[PDB]
């Protein structure tokens, strides 16, 4: 609905910065709605989706164990890590670290994670082979975030972001149980209250993992719908402005509440 | 009594109980259980896409466990860092905490970790040090310019930086 377009560009003068928008239908596949679909904007912990899409794409491929424990030390914690720093002493298994990542955007467990598939650049490889030649990561945690403008390294583009999102929920590249899986990950997130959900109305379903980064980078992907289903995946980024994080927040839950509000 | 905060993480001791760090952190900061198993994690401020957090293991799962390990991230601040890349390059594995501190200077450092594996006894005490550059520490973003310090038993047994100049 154009309503919601008129908020996505109060948001760019709100926070003084562009706005990457996205409502697609997750049936078709359709976009319903768009607003600067093929910029680049720095993912940010967004990627850990796509991180553990690739991670259960091996699993599916006989190559990897969801209860496969690794025992990382010292050296590899990274900031910003609360589930990992516990578990030190005992390891984490694949399928824990997934959960941290996604619900936590535990660094650590990303770094981590992305050690089990090869590193950023076969991350890049795998998103490459299942048609999104535009998605990148480039760099570990933390210096992913880093959100140098004009830098393309560690970006996607809204458009490539959601159709991407829709491939790994819906599509043949992984099995049933892990598309169930990693969505359900998404929908137990933990720290994304103050987005989208901050707008969803009672019975509705949302799957969602957000980001933030330097230099005011903020986004968030989620799959989401009324009555207990998810209907269309929501793809939100921008970066460079320099408002507080709360009218970041704020300016994401308004656009929210308005595509809800014309649904 | 407001968020977590650093205050409350240093008034907190280790052999308190699990009420007696609630009591101090405020309850409604805090969790157990699930991602976190038996020990008792405190939020403080946001601050990036989580918080300033700490997080206090016990000895066991009783009610009557003892505070063993304190951890936290953005609840203490520097008082005056002036860790640099040269300095980092100078610390090295097997220095005491002491010689650490020497190199990377007295206010550069705060505790991530600090854990007693064998409580009552220090024996075995590992601890992890959160050094930042003149402008590394950020409360509410993330860490520009900074190292973690490890030791086990006072000694250091490995280093790491991002950033650093
Ligand atoms: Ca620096």
């Amino acid at each position: 609905h154009p309503e919601t377009l008129v908020k996505v560009k109060d948001a760019e003068d709100q926070l003084g910065a562009r706005v990457g928008y996205i409502e697609l239908d997750l049936n078709s596949g359709k976009i319903l709605e768009s607003f600067r679909p093929e910029e680049r904007f720095p993912m940010m912990s967004t990627f850990k989706v796509l991180l553990c899409g690739a991670v259960l794409s091996r699993i599916d491929a006989g190559q990897e164990q969801l209860g496969r424990r690794i025992h990382y030390s010292q050296n590899d914690l990274v900031a910003a890590s609360p589930v990992t720093e516990k578990h030190l002493t005992d390891g984490m298994t694949v399928r824990e670290l997934c959960s941290a990542a996604i619900t936590m955007s535990d660094n650590t467990a990303a770094n981590l994670l992305l050690t089990t598939i090869g590193g950023p650049k076969e991350l890049t490889a795998f998103l490459h082979n299942m048609g999104d030649h535009v998605t990148r990561l480039d760099r570990w945690e933390p210096e992913l975030n880093e959100a140098i403008p004009n830098d393309e390294r560690d970006t996607t583009m809204p458009a490539a972001m959601a159709t991407t999102l829709r491939k790994l929920l819906t599509g043949e590249l992984l099995t049933l149980a892990s598309r169930q899986q990693l969505i359900d990950w998404m929908e137990a997130d933990k720290v994304a209250g103050p987005l989208l959900r901050s707008a969803l109305p009672a019975g509705w379903f949302i799957a969602d993992k957000s980001g933030a980064g330097e230099r005011g980078s903020r986004g968030i992907i989620a799959a989401l719908g009324p009555d207990g289903k998810p209907s269309r995946i929501v793809v939100i980024y921008t970066t460079g402005s320099q408002a507080t994080m709360d009218e970041r927040n704020r300016q994401i839950a308004e656009i929210g509440a308005s595509l809800i509000k014309h649904w | 009594a407001g968020v977590m905060t650093g205050a409350k993480f240093t008034q907190i001791q280790f052999g308190m109980t699990r009420q007696q760090v609630l009591d101090i952190a405020g309850a409604e900061n805090c969790e157990t259980g699930g991602s976190f198993g038996d020990s008792i994690h405190c939020r403080g401020h946001a601050a990036g896409d989580y918080y300033a957090y700490a997080t206090f293991g016990f000895t066991s799962a009783a009610a009557d466990a003892k505070v063993d390990s304190k951890s936290q991230e953005a609840l203490l601040a520097p008082s005056a860092p002036t860790l640099t890349l040269a300095k980092f390059n100078q610390v090295t594995v097997g220095m005491t905490r002491a010689q650490v501190l020497a190199t990377v200077g007295q206010g550069s450092c705060t505790t991530w970790s600090e854990y007693y594996p064998a409580y009552p006894s220090t024996a075995g005490v590992t601890l992890s040090l959160s050094c930042f550059d003149v402008d590394g520490y950020s409360s509410t973003g993330a860490a520009r310019g900074s190292a973690h310090l490890w030791f086990t038993d006072g000694v250091l047994q490995g280093k790491r930086q991002w950033d650093l100049v």
